[PDB]
């Protein structure tokens, strides 16, 4: 299950995260995640067990015992825990809470307590690390977007259209680019000084994309760092040229009359390795594979009963 | 007929509008404007056009919506800028032409029609004409006027009007006479011709046939000399009465010109330049009173202003003020005033009292204007503090009388007493400081007080922030003899009266340790026993069974006081009050809560002190034995138990056993199984075993809970209906009904325990948001008001509450049409479980979408569906929407500033008569409800969908919105009456608790609550730094209550999909 070289993970409001093998819509194995709904799976890059960030906790399976139940779980954190990311170096692990605060946590060692914290006014709706491993984005329910530096603890700050929250964010494997999600529907693009290494690191604006008319839900580049990908409330991951910041492949799941009040948000996504396919998490109970250029749903993966908020995806070597 | 002509004028309104619920078009958006301006429903076809702009910028030109919004002056810098732009364009003009018509810039009408001539437009050349008569006719010119009337066809009931006009200046009558008569038919048949569908030409066929009657007024004084008092007077009384907006005063004016000449009328110019500076006219205001001054619109601009007509350039002053330049205001009023007092004192020769009196007025005025405008030019501080108290004394001594004059004297000595209470807590924040204090404060809180008493008297049944005021000096400051001599003046000048207003605040008082302040409080509240008992009785049995010693004792004296003066009526009220604590709680029924208490310390806390505690009344509670029949039917069942029960935890108290006190749990667990089932067979109670004494009350002198104020004859308990329905609830409130001795049925509810005096205070804020809306003009066009009711506490559990006739909750009125509708009650609630089964612990996010769900899987008529099959007409339906939204505006923005929380739909109700809204349980007041730990609300008031439906579609841009402005205005305006009655319960003694439930000193706490309500009247609610004014606050107020945001928050019983 963590042995396919194909992880593909899927979580939501039916008590369970799901295991599939890629190239089939078949199910693997399923675990038992109850208590609560599951706000955000991701796999270690260390291919050892998955990450499911609930409410107030943050419980992890296996990927290679393939059956018992959560290895470590982390406690005493009220409030969401929203966005989770690691350090490809084992050991360390992020996340931003409703309780406001970007924490980091050891993982060889004890204590449900985390090494470090970062706290900030309003809720922290996503976390993401630098490609460098030395800096930590922080978007939070202000607007602001916080570059939190791990090395310093310089926390430095940055809104730009805000008075909105800011949903997710992201930023490319080149470091060339990072990327901001709101809630207004909006995706801000910078261009990354690298400073790094006796750092600077800055961020120069490029484009604001009207991404969309109702919530942006997630941000996301290609591998490539070719194509940028914009999960909404809309019930749409729109695909987006780096090179021109236009529009490339929509995919969609509106009924097809007006008259069906939607059914299905499309909350999560993760691209292939080769940056050829992209994965899809959705309300209406089902992730999909699509082809990224034709925009074709090339598998569906049904089986959660309540709804889709969350996505894993490996492809490592 | 006429009646019946509405009728079906809101039943094709009803369908219309039920159309653009099928989908918005211009089309109908067009035959519904028209429709709700027959139903002269001016506001809300308003908010139609609101719409109209916010999804079509399509009947375009943005001068063209600013026209019809009647915005002309906002229209005509967009025809300019529309014009200059672009061309000619013949209509261009036109629409340029009507907004200076409108604007009555005669001048610049007059012009534009000459200097453009061309005009080879022959409709350009039909319209054209009407105008520049009318601009002539402004700027005397009769020659132009003639020259544009000889083009106005003598069809039109214009043409026909200004050929009356121009005889009457030539002095040719039975002309004029006969075309007046001729014009009335032209507008007789012309009134049937646009039958229904016209503008405010129905509304302004009223400003002309008003024009035409005084039209043959002025024909009247012309040849026959003796009306010109009778004529004159009529036309002054049909004037400070009449409410007609400026433009349709200057025509009116203008009919009256041809008769008397501005510096004859000045008072009836004066009064309407009053208007156009109030209205917010003041470039026109200012044309009128330049005229009128007979001098420059000060060109002559570092001159000194004419004093040639004193009242004249007072309004001048203060135009000026109200305009820009205001610093350039307060100089001319110092110096006015200087030129006004030796105006006064050198050139007044004896035989000249009349314009001595007038003159010394006008200064009073001026002083209280230049105190205002310095406190507005520099605020308060060391140096204004004693000028403007210099400025208001003088105004004082230049009117004596005159609320305003003493008032403003008070305040001034009391925020000056506040700036140096408020400067020294800021200096002990960082001996000889105190005495100086003490030597500061004493010199304005002596005056301040006895300012205070002096506006009291001159205002007289409208004193409630003053008289409170007058409280806070004396409560405040235990007591010096200076301050209290001065009270002790007040208290004996000012009327009995004054103080019922205030009765509960110095009742929280009573236990005053201040020696000096109780003893007046005591003597003051006999006098007040003395005329008007009834007034006190009820509030003083309350205060005489009161846990804390000195409140109880110092309570009886004053009744003991009364008895040597009304005994049976002290001795009727005691037992009234005694009998109904008793039917509130029954003694099972105290024994049920009770129990439940003693097993959650006990077997879930582990402790038997807090359980001892619990049970030991309730033992000593009976020990006094039964009383009623009730009370022994209970102790056979019961009684011998609970005896035993008793003496198994006295055998554990001594032995320290654990099967001594497992014995009693054995009995104690016995009792609360047969009572548990004996509860929902309380719906019912009958006095004969409950409370025989109540059965037993007939025609007693006890005034009817609630009922007693002077100026109404006393409405006296006759008897008590003999039955209590039991309301099956978790308190299980009683419907005590009584009988009045005018005959009429008085309804109550019996409330157990719940501290009833909180709602008693905000009924009393009501009572003053009330006065004040009476009194606003708008407020009281629209008959704005706050549905109230009585409050009687009984004790700090009990109490009586005022029911309301005709009402249902709203959770009532929704779970019949669900049930008759086959919708299951809860279905919004099971559609979002379903979805999300962890629902309150999802991201914000992930809430609205399961939130949106739902809504978008529901009807949101509901609540607009049944009041519209409720209704047995389509007026009557009609009348009760436009109550419905108006009265539910007042109350959104009103609980606001009280920080009304809780409001779920079985905490408001609606009037199923007239549909005006109406809000219970006042417990979460102040941003209590929000700062809870548990599920805090993000709403101000409930603004939720099925309410929004209901209201005329463009509803928040109609009624809704025009009447919270309306209303926020007002309270923005009387601020501090506002926030006297607040401070009052604030930090009123004994309610102080309510603030202290934010941990499930308080000096701290109290100060910020007070802030947050200045923060809502002072437009700092939102921002710190910003002073938003009224519609923008408004509008952020309604964006807040209606976020999906916070409503998907919002603990699922207040229902946000209701
Ligand atoms: O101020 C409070 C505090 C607690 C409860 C109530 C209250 N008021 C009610 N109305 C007062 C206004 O006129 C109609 C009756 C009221 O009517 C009710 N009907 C059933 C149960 C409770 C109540 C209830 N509770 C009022």
């Amino acid at each position: 299950v963590g042995s396919d070289p194909v992880i593909l993970a899927t979580a939501g409001y039916d008590h369970t995260v799901r295991f599939w093998q890629a190239h089939s819509g078949i199910c693997t194995r399923t675990v038992q995640h109850q208590d609560s709904q599951v706000n955000a799976l991701e796999v270690t890059p260390d291919r050892s067990m998955i990450a499911a960030a609930g409410y107030q906790h943050i419980r992890m399976y296996d990927l290679n015992s393939n059956n018992p139940n959560p290895i470590i779980s982390y406690d005493g954190v009220n409030k969401n825990i929203a966005s989770v990311g690691f350090h490809e170096d084992g050991r360390w692990m992020y996340t931003g809470g409703e309780d406001c605060t970007a924490r980091i946590w050891d993982l060889r060692s004890r204590n449900l307590q985390c090494q470090r914290i970062f706290q900030v006014n309003a809720p922290i709706n996503c976390v993401c690390l630098h490609p460098n491993q030395a800096e930590l984005i922080v978007g939070d329910q202000s607007g602001a977007i916080h570059i939190w530096d791990l090395k310093t603890d310089h926390n430095e700050q940055l809104i730009p259209e805000p008075e909105v929250s800011i949903t997710s964010a992201h930023i490319d494997p080149d470091a060339s680019y990072m990327a901001a999600v709101n809630s207004t529907g909006n995706c801000y693009v910078w261009n990354l000084t690298g400073g790094i290494g006796d750092e600077v690191t800055q961020l120069i604006p490029k484009t604001k994309i009207p991404a969309h008319t109702r919530y942006a839900l997630q941000c996301r580049f290609s591998p490539d760092s070719t194509l940028l990908a914009t999960c909404s409330a809309d019930q749409t991951c729109k695909i987006w040229r780096t090179s021109n910041f236009s529009l490339m492949t929509e995919l969609s799941i509106k009924s097809g009359n007006p008259g069906e009040s939607s059914r299905g948000w499309m909350w999560g996504c993760a691209f292939s390795g080769d940056s050829q396919y992209i994965v899809t998490a959705s309300s209406d109970n089902l992730a999909r594979l699509w082809c990224v250029e034709t925009g074709e749903i090339k598998r569906e993966y049904g089986g959660h009963q309540k709804a889709v908020v969350c996505l894993a995806f490996n492809d490592s070597v | 007929e006429r009646a019946a002509k509405c009728r079906a004028y809101a039943k094709a309104l009803h369908y219309k509008e039920l159309e653009f619920q099928k989908g918005p078009t211009p089309a109908i958006l067009e035959s519904l404007i028209s429709i709700n301006n027959k139903l002269q429903q001016p506001e809300a076809a308003a908010g139609v056009l609101e719409y109209a702009m916010k999804h079509f910028g399509e009947l375009e030109i943005q001068a063209t919506w600013y026209e019809k919004l009647h915005e002309w002056e906002d229209a005509l810098v967009a025809y300019d800028k529309k014009m200059d732009t672009n061309k000619d364009d013949p209509e261009l003009m036109l629409g340029r032409m009507r907004c200076l018509e409108a604007l009555g810039e005669w001048g610049q009408l007059h012009q534009q029609c000459c200097e453009k001539w061309t005009l080879v437009n022959d409709e350009t050349q039909a319209k054209m004409a009407r105008m520049a008569a009318a601009a002539a006719w402004g700027l005397g010119q009769w020659d132009s006027m003639e020259e544009y009337t000889c083009m106005i066809p003598r069809d039109t009931h214009d043409g026909a009007f200004y050929r009356a006009v121009l005889a009457l200046h030539q002095d040719l009558f039975s002309l004029a006479q006969q075309c007046i008569d001729k014009a009335r038919d032209l507008l007789d048949a012309e009134l049937t011709a646009m039958a229904g569908e016209s503008y405010s030409r129905a509304y302004g066929a009223m400003v002309s046939c008003h024009m035409l009657s005084e039209l043959e007024e002025v024909i009247q004084y012309k040849l026959v000399p003796e009306r010109r008092e009778i004529i004159r007077q009529i036309w002054w009384e049909r004037l400070q009465g009449c409410q007609r907006i400026v433009e349709d005063w200057q025509k009116i004016l203008m009919v009256r010109s041809l008769v008397v000449s501005p510096h004859e009328d000045m008072r009836t110019w004066l009064k309407y330049a009053s208007l156009c500076g109030k209205s917010g006219r003041l470039a026109l205001a200012h044309k009128t009173l330049v005229l009128l001054l007979g001098v420059d619109p000060s060109r002559q601009l570092d001159h000194p202003l004419p004093t040639v007509h004193p009242q004249v350039t007072y309004a001048y002053m203060k135009n000026m003020w109200k305009s820009a330049r205001k610093i350039d205001a307060f100089q001319h009023m110092q110096h006015f005033v200087q030129t006004m007092q030796q105006q006064a004192q050198h050139a007044i020769a004896t035989e000249d009292q009349q314009h001595k009196q007038e003159l010394h007025k006008l200064m009073a005025r001026c002083f209280l204007k230049l105190g205002e405008w310095q406190l507005n030019l520099q605020g308060i501080n060391e140096s204004t503090i004693p000028k403007v108290l210099q400025y208001y004394s003088a105004a004082t001594e230049h009117d004596r009388s005159w609320y305003k004059a003493w008032h403003a004297w008070a305040v001034m000595n009391f925020e000056a007493v506040l700036h140096y209470k408020h400067q020294n807590q800021a200096r002990d924040e960082k001996k000889k400081v105190t005495e100086d204090l003490s030597k500061t404060l004493l010199m304005y809180t002596v005056p301040a007080v006895q300012g205070f008493f002096r506006s009291i008297s001159l205002s007289r049944g409208n004193n409630l922030q003053d008289t409170l005021r007058v409280l806070t000096l004396w409560f405040d400051y235990g007591h010096w003899p200076d301050v209290n001599e001065a009270l002790v003046e007040g208290v004996k000048a000012i009327q009995i009266d004054t103080w019922l207003q205030v009765i509960p605040q110095l009742i929280a008082r009573i236990d005053t340790p201040r020696p000096l302040v109780g003893r007046l409080i005591h003597q003051l509240l006999t006098d007040i026993g003395r005329y008007h008992p009834q007034a006190l009785i009820y509030p003083l049995t309350v205060a005489s069974k009161s846990t804390t010693t000195a409140r109880h004792n110092a309570a009886n004296k004053i009744l003991k006081n009364m008895c040597e003066h009304s005994n049976t009526l002290v001795q009727q009220a005691m037992m009234v009050s005694e009998e109904l604590i008793r039917v509130a709680i029954l003694w099972h029924e105290m024994w049920h809560e009770g129990l439940e208490e003693a097993s959650r310390l006990y077997f879930g806390e582990r402790n038997v002190k807090g359980m001892f505690e619990v049970l030991e009344p309730l033992h000593a509670m009976m020990e006094r034995g039964p009383q009623t029949l009730k009370e022994t039917s209970f102790n056979q069942a019961y009684g011998r138990d609970l005896m035993e029960a008793q003496e198994w935890c006295r055998k554990y108290m001594k032995s320290g056993n654990v099967k001594d006190l497992t014995q009693a749990w054995d009995l104690y667990y016995h009792v609360f199984r047969r009572i548990s089932k004996q509860l929902p067979q309380l719906t019912s109670l009958e006095l004969q075993y409950v409370s025989p004494k109540l059965l037993m009350c007939r025609d007693l002198e006890l005034a009817v809970p609630g009922t007693y104020d002077p100026n109404q004859p006393i409405i006296r308990i006759q008897s008590i209906a003999p039955s209590l329905q039991v309301i099956t609830s978790k308190q299980r409130p009683r419907k005590l009904t009584l009988m009045g001795s005018n005959g009429h049925e008085f309804v109550f509810l019996l409330k157990g325990h719940e501290d009833l005096r909180q709602d008693e205070r905000v009924m009393q804020l009501f009572g003053l948001v009330n006065t004040l809306l009476a009194n606003d003009p708008t407020s009281l066009r629209k008959n704005l008001s706050i549905q109230r009711y009585a409050v009687i506490p009984l004790s700090t559990n009990s109490g009586l509450i005022g029911w309301v006739p005709h009402c249902d909750t709203l959770h009532a009125l929704i779970r019949d049409y669900r049930e008759k509708k086959k919708i299951l009650l809860n279905i919004e609630h099971r559609i979002m479980l379903r979805m999300a089964p962890d629902y309150d612990h999802l991201t914000l996010m992930q809430k609205v979408e399961v939130f949106e769900h739902a809504v978008n899987n529901t009807a949101g008529d509901d609540l607009a569906k049944l009041l519209w099959l409720k209704s047995p007409s389509s007026e009557v339906w009609f009348d009760r929407r436009t109550n419905y939204t108006r009265s539910l505006a007042v109350m959104s923005m009103v609980g606001y500033i009280l920080g009304l929380g809780d409001r779920h739909p079985s905490n408001l109700m609606l009037d199923r008569l007239s549909g005006k809204i109406l809000h219970i349980d006042f417990g979460d007041c102040f941003e209590v409800a929000m700062t809870r730990e548990k599920f805090p609300e993000k709403i101000p008031f409930r603004l939720t969908r099925m309410l929004t439906n209901a209201m005329e579609v463009t509803g928040l841009d109609g009624n809704y919105r025009i009447t919270c402005h309306t209303v926020m205005e007002v309270l923005r305006e009387h601020k501090d009456s506002v926030m006297a009655v607040l401070e009052a319960f604030v930090y009123d003694p004994l309610l102080n608790w309510r603030l202290m439930d934010t941990n499930t000193a308080l000096n701290k706490k109290a100060i910020q609550i007070i802030n947050r309500v200045r923060d809502k009247l002072t437009g700092r609610d939102f921002s710190h730094d910003d002073t938003l004014d009224v519609p923008t606050q408004v509008e952020l107020l309604i964006k807040q209550a209606t976020s999906h945001e916070n409503l998907c928050q919002c603990y699922i019983g207040w229902c946000p999909f209701w």
